[PDB]
């Protein structure tokens, strides 16, 4: 969804 | 969670070393400005930043909450935590705002864009608050973690996340006041100098309000093409 | 200045002594809600709010000392805050419930009536459940509510120093207030933190209700006192 | 201005 939630979740 | 169990120098540490790196701007000092071309820089910078600052994730406490309420706090607080790093490094430069290394603009730079000035003079006001309290490094990573965890906490059967987030504040604040102590300040300048920098988060929370409508002005009048992930943030708080 | 050698009780008591009444609202039960009506309740109501706000500023410890230019500036700046947090402190015991007067408690359904205000409702109920659960007593309130006037365009401005050394001294008082209510040391600092978090909130909602009230003005939805106007002028 | 007469009656 959002870009926010695929950055979240790839954070590194 | 380990957050919790953090000494107040264990916490210093952790955001110190969680601590984004300075980005350049693609600035290029042999050509003039024009409104588009400054709007540009300034939000081709914001959007890259913005990646880096998912440092949230390394805040104590935070990786602890839902994909949910992380999504909710960084899209209530991106701008204000933006905003209080201009501010930081901007510390030494009266009258100037350094964006990047590269890219330090002084106030009448700001009148390059329509309505812009206003913002500049405000986030101005601000460093020269945090020069004159002579604001140390470990406090303002401190106050930068505070601003994530507070500004959407209470737009929130999950109260015990909202508790959880509330003790890591309260962490924070014991942090700070550490810092304080160990500078070698009484009791009572302590808390002084603990209301003063907190109220300082007033004024970054309108700092924030006023640049999300500016940003949203020149974004409808497509005067700037903003980044698809810019485009959701903005969009977060309309 | 006679507002610096004040003890922290004697702060506390001017504070209390100075707070403004609860007023009425004009409230018609005789007739239905229309997004206008509603508007021109609420808005009659801040600009009665308002000369009572102007007044009790001047009894604040530590503001007639600053030139016209500067009370008005810091006035012009606060008002929406001041008005927002009274607001959230009378609501305190109506959980659901925002007590804008006696006669005018409403709940976030009849924000509904009006185009965009059960958001800033929404804000609204949010403060007050968090006065609530933090239990903020009536002598912090005060105090709170004097450093939004002292703080809110302190900044966007000697006499700064005055201001600072004022809220420093409303600091001293709240935790003296704490200390007197048997808080620990610790408990001290981590409920100052609590309390003065709470007025970033609060600007937010001013923020976000100045940008309503403007929206509803240029509308033609209802007709604002000459005072609110220019009130609501200073921030554009 | 209002407010500023205000402030002073
Ligand atoms: C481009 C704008 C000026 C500052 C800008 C900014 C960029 C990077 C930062 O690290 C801080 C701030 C954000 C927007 C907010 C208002 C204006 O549109
Ligand atoms: C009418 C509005 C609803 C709350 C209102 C208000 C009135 C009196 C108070 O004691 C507090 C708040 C002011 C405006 C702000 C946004 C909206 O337009």
């Amino acid at each position: 969804h959002k870009i926010l939630h695929r950055l979240l979740q790839d954070s590194s | 969670s380990l957050a919790l169990s953090l000494t107040a120098d264990q916490m210093v540490s952790a955001l110190l070393d969680a601590e984004p790196p300075i980005l350049y701007s693609e600035y290029d000092p042999t050509r003039p400005f024009s409104e588009a071309s400054m709007m540009g820089l300034l939000t081709n910078l914001a959007d890259r930043e913005l990646v880096h600052m998912i440092w949230a994730k390394r805040v104590p406490g935070f990786v602890d909450l839902t994909l949910h309420d992380q999504v909710h706090l960084l899209e209530c607080a991106w701008l204000e935590i933006l905003m209080i790093g201009l501010v930081w490094r901007s510390m030494e430069h009266p009258g100037k705002l350094l964006f990047a290394p590269n890219l330090l603009l002084d106030r009448n730079q700001g009148k390059c864009v329509e309505g812009m000035v206003e913002i500049f003079d405000m986030l101005l006001a601000t460093s020269s608050r945090f020069r004159m309290m002579n604001l140390q490094g470990e406090e303002f990573v401190c106050l930068k973690s505070i601003i994530l965890l507070n500004s959407g906490v209470y737009t929130f059967k999950s109260l015990e996340e909202k508790d959880h987030i509330h003790r890591v504040l309260d962490k924070i604040t014991d942090t700070l006041i550490h810092l304080m102590a160990k500078a070698g300040l009484t009791l009572q300048q302590q808390h002084q100098r603990l209301a003063q920098l907190l109220l300082i988060l007033s004024h970054i929370r309108h700092m924030s309000n006023k640049g999300m409508e500016h940003l949203y002005s020149m974004k409808c009048k497509n005067v700037v093409p903003l980044s698809d992930l810019l485009l959701e943030m903005l969009d977060a708080h309309r």
